[PDB]
């Protein structure tokens, strides 16, 4: 899952030679997520007799 | 580690990787006593001659 | 990209576009004029109107 | 700690599950200024109006 990421910086106006001071994006760390299941059971009885 | 890079794109942790379904075994040891003497089949219990 | 999902150059696109997007947004909201755009939250400050 | 599926001998190690290639994210904020006019087409660097 994605995070938010997020901006990017605006040249310094007279920067045209190498480099223009371009910045760069924020890290998108592509974080796991995760699900889990539980159990139920449920029993009854009788007897022949009743 | 496993999250490599972190300047600057996009890049996970764990669980990224393949998995292989076969199983391995190591080397055991040879199978010899349990399968050499001779079978002497019975039908009761004890055996008894003379 | 050698061991990984083999197509993370949609998933940078999307995301390099959006933080282009946002960083506009940013911008066009808010501006010094430093480098960028003059943003209209302080733009009615400067002729006063508040 | 760990103990998924200790119940009652074939625990495995590194958790023998699968995984989802699918990436998901919620929301994305609403982007109002980024069409308030057409983009006025310039060939030079600077223009003016009378």
């Amino acid at each position: 899952v994605e995070p938010d990421a997020g901006k990017a910086t605006w040249v310094a106006a007279s920067t045209y030679g190498t480099d223009t001071t371009t910045g760069e994006e924020v890290k998108g760390a592509l974080k796991e997520i995760h699900f889990s299941t539980y159990k139920l059971a449920a029993k009854s009885f009788i007897t022949d007799e009743t | 580690a496993v999250n490599q890079s972190s300047s600057v794109e996009v890049s996970s942790e764990s669980y990224e990787t393949i998995f292989s379904q076969r199983i391995i075994r190591d080397l055991q040891k040879e199978l010899v006593v349990g399968a050499l003497f001779e079978e002497l089949p019975m039908s009761s219990k004890i055996l008894t001659m003379l | 990209e050698e061991d990984a999902i083999f197509s993370l150059l949609p998933l940078l696109r999307k995301r390099l576009i959006e933080a282009h997007a946002v960083s506009i947004e940013e911008a066009f909201m808010t501006g010094d004029g430093s480098g960028k755009p003059k943003g209209l939250l302080t733009l009615a400050s400067e002729d006063s109107a508040k």
